[PDB]
């Protein structure tokens, strides 16, 4: 995810200078460190790049790593590119976080004589994307995350079954007993601009890369909720590949993983 | 006290060939009627 | 087969009960 | 047994249908005022009224008070036919005094026997004008010295289950019956026409169901039986398609109803614009159960060209497969009408084209044609004096 | 840049729930039909999103988001409002009497005017072009030519007797109900539907004058009595009366409706109406001309009509309903297709609507009749004029509001302004 | 053949019948038809003796058997 | 197969939504 | 009426009552309460603003001379009721008192007429004003003046109103230059006429039709005149319309113009049509004379042959040209319709084919039959006299064919029988060659004297028919000589077994006559009779229960027949129940011609039969028919009346 949107230890460092798990040994100013390679027996054994030089001013096989950061409103968007001359190959990572679309509308009171506009931002207001590139013909991993609540998703979902199709429905199908009911259920009446749903703190991450698997798909739940223990989020993984169920409790960078590989 | 210094604050802060009293045009006249009235003065035009 | 065609082609005029209340 | 398949398809294929609709006592229409003949507000008023009463069942003030107008006015018009044939009944007697009113006969051409020798029996008293229609039945060879009329054909068109002159069922029924010492014809058709919806309230779905029973008692000691179900719908592809479906059973049956050959088919038809043709297309394909025959036809028009007309026509039974087209034209000169038509059969690689002129003054075509004819006539006869 | 949606609307249609009951869904569902048919736009995203939308143009809308940037048991609604749309449909658009009204002003009254005075689609179609066209589909029966002589496929199989067909000449029908009791189908008495006036031909009549029931009656057009007036109702049945108490036989007289023998009246069969067949066969059309135009311009006035019912139902019918409930809470003729036309701007409807107020005002104010007669009688008896300060002060109100683009509050200053008249 | 022979006899006999059985009524249910008109249009005249108007302007006897051929009526 | 080449295409479009962020950045949002 | 109904109740704004007030009542407004009938508003039912709005703006116009103004108002019942009532003031155009009426130029008016006049008016109070009384008076004089027929005679003017006297000016117009005009009507497919005009043309004709219409200045107009003056100018016969209009001048009040416009007949009338049939081989076929010849028909007709509208027509069908002598047919046909007074005459050359009921089959269980064919041309006079009489002069030479199916002649009858058909029996023609020429004199004469009364028949009615073959003798045409005649007398007479009845003492109740229907017929034949025109015996007519020819054939013939009729409608039951009995003889016809064709076909020669029957609309009718000889019984239906 997040962790896995800058594994490396170099740019990590870069990002601090422009301020099982193990973080990079890197101290910069105006640089460069060493790569302090996190390792899940009895000790641990760290990596070592001779070439971690990294210069951006303007922000083995020699490197030119350039980064590219620009965020506009709500919308935050990254860009870590590489460039080895000798491989050939070019490693290029593209993060955006935005809300996206909205089901709120801009509302009129009349009273005021004023535009009430739906100001209330949804605290994620991050839409996930995740592509990097091998650097070769055809190599690329993307690992893309439903970063967006699934609250915000399903309040979406929601809006658009309501306003747009229950008109087209026929009634037919209303016919059918204790349907309505069930339908009311599903799509409750939208109260001024807030939403019908009130789901928060649960979040969807789903990992496959097609150079990776040809159809494995991670699936990941994550619940993020303050009260539960003064904070802590619970992540569900599901490897379709390994069999392996990962509840985690991760609580202010802890690392947790119950591995439950068959 | 928002005084709109009472009134005048209310608002803003070949093709074809009254007498009545009327409130608003909100209610309008019958359509049958109308067309039978135009029909009529069209009548009294050519009269 | 230009009997198949001719078949279809009243199925699919048969979308006047689909377009009138259907499966009452 | 059952006729040629090729009379099923000709049949089926007739052309675009439009069904038969509601009528409208008139009396209400405009609620005791003058009114124009729109279909769309005939249609409209008897489901307005039918709704409002529908509502003015429930406690709503407002329906109760239109379905409440719509009774005075019924009730006044009602009144006042009742008077006024009440009183047309008077004059009518004082005009013919108690005899009554005799009918004229009726013509049967230049006869070799007396002129209205026999005029006496087809001159009667006119009927209190009933519901139902009768219309005398000829042959084409009569008795030597007889009138040659056998039998009588009998119709009835009424529009039931109407509650106050809206709503109902338009229905339609046609007997011909000619009993005789060694003949029992009859033949019988009827037509009814439900409708589900109006343009106001929805789409315009119309449905025809049609029934038709022949029987010949000296030829054939079975009875011929035939339905046919068909539904229209406008505007199915476009706004204005008139796209429609139908289908089609006709059993011989022994009598015995069940046990009979069986010819089942199904038709579509469909008007479609494109660009500056115009096309009314109607296709149909039947089976005899096993025979198997398919049929189209389809009117073509051209803006550019209003006058010419273009038909065409296709039929394959089964392998056998034949079509023609048919184009006409009509014009004046040397004032007279004149109309060209031009048929083409392919399957006999025959031409056909007729001329039809008619003048109203001058007998300008005698002097202009019909000479030649003359002479080869006199030729002949001079050439067999010789 | 963005929907602008009424937060009062939004709410009333939010509280409401048409799904709750049976009777409320079938309420819900007839409104929806015909709205769908009638209120809904072709170019509208959907009913709901409509209805709530609060219709702003794009130069108030921007004003009004500039100045705000700057700054910083309703459960019958929908049966009433179904029974007001279909009850408004009858009265504005079908309504046979005010299409018949429409038409004889239309058509008649320009006449007499007149005659006082005296590859490419193709687009100009013109009255001439439909006859020619209607030329052609006169021959439509004849054209088939199916199985050569054999034409017409509409035969019993058994005989060769005819069966009726419904084709497309079904639609030039009228068929009126007169008198499972009554109520008998008969043909209407126009029965083509594009009726048509007739020339001025064949109006007069041979007339014979005859002696009609009891004696000193005669009838050449109506029954006339010895002192040369027309007979009365109550002296018909005073003859009837005194015919029933003196005549004591019948057979010595002669017989009145004697039995009709052919061969009568030979030249009047033969030579009646000769010009009129021969001219039938001249033109070779049916419906003749102008009887398309009557119906076109039925069609044109239904057309304009729904236009004019839209803008009503969405500028100010629903508004002011929704804030009462919120309390509570030269070229020749043009034969045009309907399928090419498209909803008319408000300003156009405004122009023509004025041409109709105008005529209606020529009607009520400068009556000929009641002009003609002044000196004598009735001069300009009273004649009452009534002051209209109070329509004029509503019509202030909304001129300032529209100049202040502040017409979405138009209808919450005019309501409370008419509260303060009543109060 | 004596059935040749009686045929003159026969025409003859059905001549006689024609001349004095047929003739006559046809004159005879003619000339009451003729009274009758002259008796309408004496009524018809009388009528309009009152109210002191011109008397009606009647066809001439050659164009009434004329008109019988084109009546409305 | 085509799916995963539409995917492709998919994250072709992400790049250009990243590119149509930085341009708001570098105009629109230089102004804040 | 329940909808209107006070059983309705309601919390809303609903009229409980509706009070019309200052209605006026002298003029010939609708009553007070007919006016509340067209108001919107009723009774039980509820009401808005727009509906008081209309119902102002519909009154007003409705009226609007009587009425100057009306007021609408709805005052509450009871606050808490929100019923409410509505009130209906009028206040009448009422300008000037009068206290006297007086009439004057109404000289055809009788004296006595115009004093009713203000004693009708019964003014209530001599003060205030009146402006519905003059209306009134306008009413009652323009009235009487229709009644009797003027319509040219109106009120010119009221005056005397200032003095306090309705007096008023009666303006009778009269009859001046009256003119006339001729007008062609061209012929082209337009829907639209051009109308070439020749008034000066014919001004002798004018002046002629001026005298024909009987139009004399100083005279005052009446419709019934025109009536009068139509027949007597169209009597000409030769003109295809004429319109007459009077129009008032317009400077003088008392002056009308009466204009004549009269359109000619055209009687030139061809119609050609033609047919073609080209095969080619590639392309289109060469041009020829032959591939050119069109083989259609041509029917010239002319309306007005010798100017007394004789008519005209003759067709040509030639189904091959350069070859017309193949089956080339050729048909005339010329009628007069004013030769005499009440005669008609008449020439036509005409072809009939029709079955032969001489040869049916009878004992024989099958025969087949012929068909006559007959080309002939009839030159004939028919005279209508008094009601209901026919006297027809007819004189025809016509070829008859005797034709069997597709056989083109049959030289005599057969019966399959046994095997394969007979050996020659009844012999079809006397030429022996299956056909024959004859020239013939037919005459029919008709008396009747039956009237419906009611719907059921009273009456005689006679009917003779007599017909002789004028056919020369050796090397002539082989008609023969022959003399035909038959003779029927029916008499419809009411029931004596029962009372008079009738409508004599029920005129009233228009019932129907309880009849009696004898009916009898004889035929007798002498000479060269052929078997074409031998009597048929059976059939529908003559004795029922029997097909065409069933009971036998008869050179001299006896027909008998009775028939009681009870009309149902008395009963209320629609329809006629006749309870018949007929009887039929051949006397004595055994061995009636050569070849015996009764004994050939074993036909019995004598027939009676008895049925019961039911009439129905117009003259179908529906019986129950027994025969005595047959002992069987059929039900039958036919469509007209049997006597
Ligand atoms: O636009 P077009 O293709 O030429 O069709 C029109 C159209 O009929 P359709 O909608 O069925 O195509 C007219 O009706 P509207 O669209 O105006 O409602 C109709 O006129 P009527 O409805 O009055 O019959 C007219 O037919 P016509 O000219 O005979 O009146 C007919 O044109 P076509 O006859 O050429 O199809």
């Amino acid at each position: 995810p997040r962790l896995s949107f800058l594994p490396i230890e170099w740019r990590s460092i870069g990002s601090a200078f422009g301020l099982q798990a193990d973080v990079g040994a890197s101290l910069k100013l105006n640089a460069i460190g060493v790569s302090a390679s996190n390792i899940t027996r009895s000790s641990l054994i760290p990596s070592l790049k001779l070439t971690a030089a990294k210069q951006f001013k303007r922000d083995q096989k020699p490197e030119l790593s350039a980064c590219w950061t620009g965020e506009a409103g709500a919308d935050r968007a990254t860009l870590l590119v590489n460039v080895d001359p000798v491989m050939r190959s070019v490693k290029l990572a593209a993060a955006v976080r935005t809300p996206g679309p909205e089901w709120r509308k801009v509302l009129y009171n009349d009273e005021t004589d004023l535009l009430e506009y739906p100001a209330d931002d949804g605290a994620r207001h991050t839409l996930y994307v995740q592509h990097e590139v091998r650097g070769r013909d055809l190599l690329h991993a993307t690992r893309l995350g439903c970063r967006l609540d699934l609250g915000r998703l399903v309040n979406y979902v929601v809006d658009f079954v309501d306003y747009r199709i229950e008109e087209n429905i026929p009634s037919f199908v209303w016919n059918v007993p204790l349907l309505p009911q069930l339908y009311s259920l599903l799509v409750p009446a939208d109260n001024d601009e807030q939403v019908r749903h009130r789901i928060t703190g649960w979040e969807l991450d789903v990992s496959h890369d097609f150079a990776r698997s040809g159809l494995l798909p991670v699936v990941a739940i994550s619940k993020t909720s303050k009260k539960l223990l003064g904070g802590g989020t619970l992540t569900a993984s599901y490897d379709a590949a390994a069999r392996e169920a990962g509840v985690s409790l991760s609580r202010k960078g802890v690392s947790v993983g119950a591995r439950v590989a068959r | 006290t928002w005084y709109r210094g009472n009134k005048l604050g209310d608002a803003k802060e070949d093709s074809d060939g009254w007498e009545g009293a009327t409130d608003s045009e909100e209610n309008p006249m019958d359509p049958r009627i109308r067309e039978l009235m135009a029909a009529e003065g069209m009548d009294d035009k050519l009269e | 087969a230009a009997a198949a065609f001719a078949f279809f082609a009243g199925f699919a005029f048969a979308a006047f009960a689909a377009a009138a209340a259907a499966a009452a | 047994r059952l006729p040629p398949m090729t009379f099923f398809v000709e049949q089926m294929s007739e052309g675009v249908l439009k069904p038969e609709g509601w009528a409208t006592m008139e009396t209400v229409a405009g609620l005791g005022e003058e009114v124009t003949e729109d279909e769309g507000a005939e249609s409209f008023n008897h489901v307005y009224y039918r709704q409002m009463y529908e509502l003015a069942v429930a406690g709503d003030p407002w329906a109760q008070r239109e379905y409440a107008a719509m009774l005075r006015a019924y009730d006044k018009g009602c009144e006042s036919y009742r008077a006024s044939y009440e009183e047309a009944d008077v004059d009518a007697n004082v005009e013919y005094g108690v005899e009554s009113y005799v009918v004229d006969p009726i013509d049967f051409g230049p006869s070799f026997d007396p002129e209205d020798m026999y005029s006496h029996r087809h001159a009667y008293a006119e009927a209190a004008d009933a519901g139902v229609t009768v219309i005398p039945s000829q042959d084409y060879y009569g008795p030597e010295h007889d009138d040659p009329l056998n039998g009588i054909v009998f119709q009835y068109e009424a529009q039931p289950f109407s509650r106050h002159g809206w709503g109902g069922v338009p229905f339609d029924l046609t007997v011909c019956c000619e009993k005789d010492k060694t003949s029992l014809c009859l033949q019988g058709e009827t037509h009814v026409s439900l409708v589900h919806s109006v343009p106001p309230f929805g789409p315009r779905h119309i449905t025809q169901v049609t029934g038709s029973w022949e029987v010949l008692r000296p030829n054939i000691k079975d009875v011929m039986y035939q339905l046919e179900v068909d539904t229209f719908k406008d505007g199915l592809l476009g706004k204005s398609d008139h796209a429609g479906c139908g289908l089609m059973l006709a059993r011989l049956g022994e009598g015995d109803p069940r046990k009979g050959p069986t010819a089942v088919g199904v038709r579509l038809q469909d008007t479609l614009r494109v660009g500056p043709f115009k096309l009314e297309a109607c296709a149909s394909k039947v089976a005899v159960q096993k025979e198997e025959g398919w049929g189209a036809r389809a009117f073509v028009g051209y803006d550019w060209l209003p006058g010419l007309g273009m038909a065409f026509d296709f039929i394959q039974e089964r392998r056998l497969r034949g079509y023609g087209a048919n184009f006409t034209y009509d014009w004046e000169a040397l004032g007279a009408a004149f109309g060209m038509e031009v048929d083409y059969v392919a399957a006999s690689e025959s031409v056909f084209v007729s001329v039809n002129a008619f003048s109203g003054n001058d007998y300008r075509l005698g002097w202009l044609l019909l000479l030649p004819a003359v002479n080869y006539f006199k030729e002949t006869v001079s050439s067999l004096w010789a | 840049s963005q929907f602008i949606y009424s937060k009062r609307w939004k709410s009333i249609f939010s509280k409401i729930q048409p799904l709750q009951n049976g009777t409320t869904r079938k309420s819900y569902q007839l409104f929806r039909n015909v709205a769908k048919q009638i209120l809904v736009t072709p170019d509208a995203k959907s009913l709901k999103l409509i209805t709530i939308n609060q219709k702003l143009s794009l130069k108030e809308r921007k004003l009004l988001e500039l100045r705000t940037q700057y700054n910083n048991k309703l459960n019958f609604v929908y049966s009433e409002l179904f029974v007001k749309l279909i009850k408004e449909c009858k009265k504005r658009i079908h309504d046979q009497t005010f299409l018949k009204n429409y038409i004889t002003h239309r058509i008649e009254k320009r006449e007499q005017l007149n005659q006082e005075q005296t590859l490419r689609v193709k687009t100009d179609k013109d009255l001439q072009w439909w006859r020619t066209k209607q030329r052609v589909i006169t021959k439509r029966k004849s054209a088939r030519k199916r199985d050569r002589f054999k034409k017409q496929i509409a035969v019993v199989n058994k005989k060769l007797a005819a069966l009726s067909k419904k084709v497309e000449t079904e639609k030039s029908n009228l068929y009126q109900t007169l008198y499972a009791k009554k109520l008998r189908k008969k043909i209407s008495s126009k029965g083509r539907r594009y009726r048509s006036l007739s020339l001025a031909r064949y109006l007069t009549a041979t007339r014979k004058p005859r002696l009609v029931g009891l004696d000193n009656l005669t009838k050449i057009d109506n029954i006339t009595t010895l002192q040369g007036a027309f007979i009365t109702k109550e002296e018909k049945q005073d003859s009837l009366n005194l015919t029933i108490q003196r005549k004591q036989e019948l057979t010595n007289s002669l017989k009145k409706s004697q039995i009709k023998k052919r061969s009568r009246h030979s030249w009047k069969k033969r030579s009646r109406h000769q010009f009129s067949r021969n001219h039938y066969k001249y033109r070779k059309r049916h419906t003749h001309g102008n009887g398309k135009l009557r119906v076109m311009n039925k069609k044109l006035k239904k057309f304009k009509a729904t236009n004019e019912l839209r803008q009503w139902w969405w500028n100010s019918f629903l508004p002011r309903y929704l804030s009462n409930l919120q309390v509570n809470n030269k070229k020749k003729t043009l034969i045009i297709s309907l399928k090419n036309l498209q909803p008319l701007k408000s300003s156009q409807q405004k122009q023509n609507q004025i041409k109709t107020k105008k005529l209606v005002a020529r009607r009520i104010k400068k009556r000929y009749k009641l002009l003609k007669q002044m000196p004598n009688q009735l001069m300009y008896g009273i004649m009452p004029r009534k002051y209209l300060i109070e329509k004029h002060n509503i019509k202030v109100l909304k001129k300032k509001l529209s100049q202040a683009y502040s017409t979405q509050q138009l209808t919450k200053v005019v309501q409370e302004y008419k509260n303060l008249i009543q109060n | 053949h004596r059935f040749r022979w009686l045929l003159p006899v026969a025409i003859a006999a059905e001549v006689l019948f024609y001349r004095r059985f047929l003739h006559p009524r046809l004159d005879d249910n003619q000339r009451r038809v003729e009274r009758e008109e002259e008796r309408v249009w004496a009524l018809r005249g009388q009528q309009r003796r009152a109210l002191g108007l011109h008397r009606p302007h009647r066809p001439d006897k050659d164009a009434a058997w004329r008109l019988e051929q084109m009546y409305d009526d | 197969a085509r799916p995963v080449l539409v995917g492709f295409v998919l994250h072709r479009v992400l790049k250009t939504l990243d590119r149509s962020r930085q341009l708001e950045y570098r105009l629109a949002r230089m102004g804040p | 009426d329940l909808e209107e109904k006070p059983g309705e109740r309601s919390g809303t704004n609903r009229c409980v009552e509706i009070v019309i007030e200052g209605w006026p009542d002298v003029g010939n407004l609708p009553t007070a309460d007919e006016l509340k009938d067209l108001l919107t508003v009723q009774e039980g039912h509820i009401f808005e603003k727009q509906d008081l709005l209309d119902d102002r703006r519909k009154l007003e116009i409705q009226y609007e001379d009587y009425i100057a103004e009306v007021e609408i108002r709805t005052e509450y019942v009871d606050g808490k009721s929100n019923h409410q009532r509505v009130v209906y003031k009028f206040t009448p155009h009422q300008f000037r008192g009068i206290n006297a009426i007086d009439i004057k130029g109404a000289a055809l008016m009788p004296a006595s007429e115009v004093e009713r006049i203000c004693n009708e008016c019964l003014p209530k109070q001599p003060y205030m004003v009146d402006i519905a009384v003059m209306d009134k008076v306008r009413n009652r004089i323009e009235q009487w003046y229709q009644s009797r027929g003027l319509p040219f005679c109106y009120v010119g003017f009221f005056d005397g109103m200032d003095d306090g006297i309705l007096r008023a000016n009666v303006t009778e117009a009269k009859i001046d230059n009256v003119s006339v005009r001729f007008v062609r009507p061209k012929l082209t497919g337009d829907s639209e006429l051009e109308y070439s005009v020749y008034d000066e043309g014919k001004v002798v004709k004018a002046d002629k039709i001026i005298e024909a219409s009987g139009f004399q200045r100083g005279h005052h107009y009446h419709v019934e005149d025109g009536y009068d003056a139509m027949n007597s100018i169209f009597a000409c016969g030769l003109l295809e319309d004429i319109n007459i209009e009077p129009e008032q001048d317009p400077s003088d009040v008392n002056k009308i113009n009466v204009k004549i416009r009269c359109e000619e007949v055209q009687p030139k009338s061809m119609e050609l049509d033609l047919d073609w049939s080209f095969q080619l081989k590639n392309g289109i076929p060469s041009i020829n004379r032959q591939s050119l010849i069109p083989g259609g028909s041509v029917e010239v007709s002319h309306e007005n042959l010798f100017g007394n509208s004789e008519s005209a027509t003759l067709s040509l069908s030639a189904s091959d040209w350069r070859n017309p002598s193949a089956d080339l047919g050729f048909s005339v046909a010329y009628s007069e319709p004013f030769y005499k007074p009440h005669t008609t005459r008449n020439a036509q050359l005409f072809n009939t084919r029709k079955t032969s009921t001489i040869f049916t089959p009878g004992g024989e269980s099958e025969v087949p039959p012929v068909f006559v064919d007959r080309f002939g041309l009839k030159g004939w006079t028919s005279q209508i006299t008094g009601q209901d009489n026919k006297v027809e002069h007819a004189l025809m030479l016509q070829l008859v064919s005797t034709l069997d199916e597709n056989g083109q002649v049959v030289a005599k009858g057969t019966k399959v029988q046994r095997g394969y058909y007979a050996d020659n029996g009844p012999p079809t023609t006397n030429s022996g060659n299956g056909r024959d020429l004859s020239l013939s004199y037919q005459g029919f004469f008709a008396l009747d004297n039956v009237r419906f009364i009611n719907g059921n028949q009273l009456g005689e009615r006679m009917l003779f028919q007599v017909d002789q073959g004028l056919n020369p003798s050796k090397l002539g045409l082989s008609g023969g000589i022959y003399n035909r005649a038959t003779a029927s007398y029916t008499k419809f007479l009411e029931a004596p077994f029962l009372p008079k009845l009738t409508t004599e003492q029920l005129w009233k109740e228009r019932k129907a006559p309880n009849t009696v229907v004898l009916h009898a017929k004889a035929g007798n034949a002498l000479g060269d009779v052929a078997a074409y025109d031998y009597f048929s015996l059976g059939g529908p007519y003559s004795v029922r229960g029997y097909s065409h020819g069933e009971i036998g054939a008869a050179r001299r013939f006896l027909e008998l027949a009775t028939e009681v009729r009870v009309p149902l409608k008395n009963y209320g039951l629609p329809g006629t129940a006749y309870g018949f009995v007929e009887y039929a003889t051949d006397l004595g016809s055994g061995r009636e011609l050569n070849g015996n064709p009764t004994e050939y076909y074993r036909k019995p020669g004598r027939g009676m039969s008895y049925g019961l029957g039911l009439k129905a609309l117009g003259a179908c009718r529906f019986e129950y028919a027994r025969d005595c000889n047959a002992g069987t019984g059929t039900f039958l239906v036919n469509f007209g009346e049997r006597f």
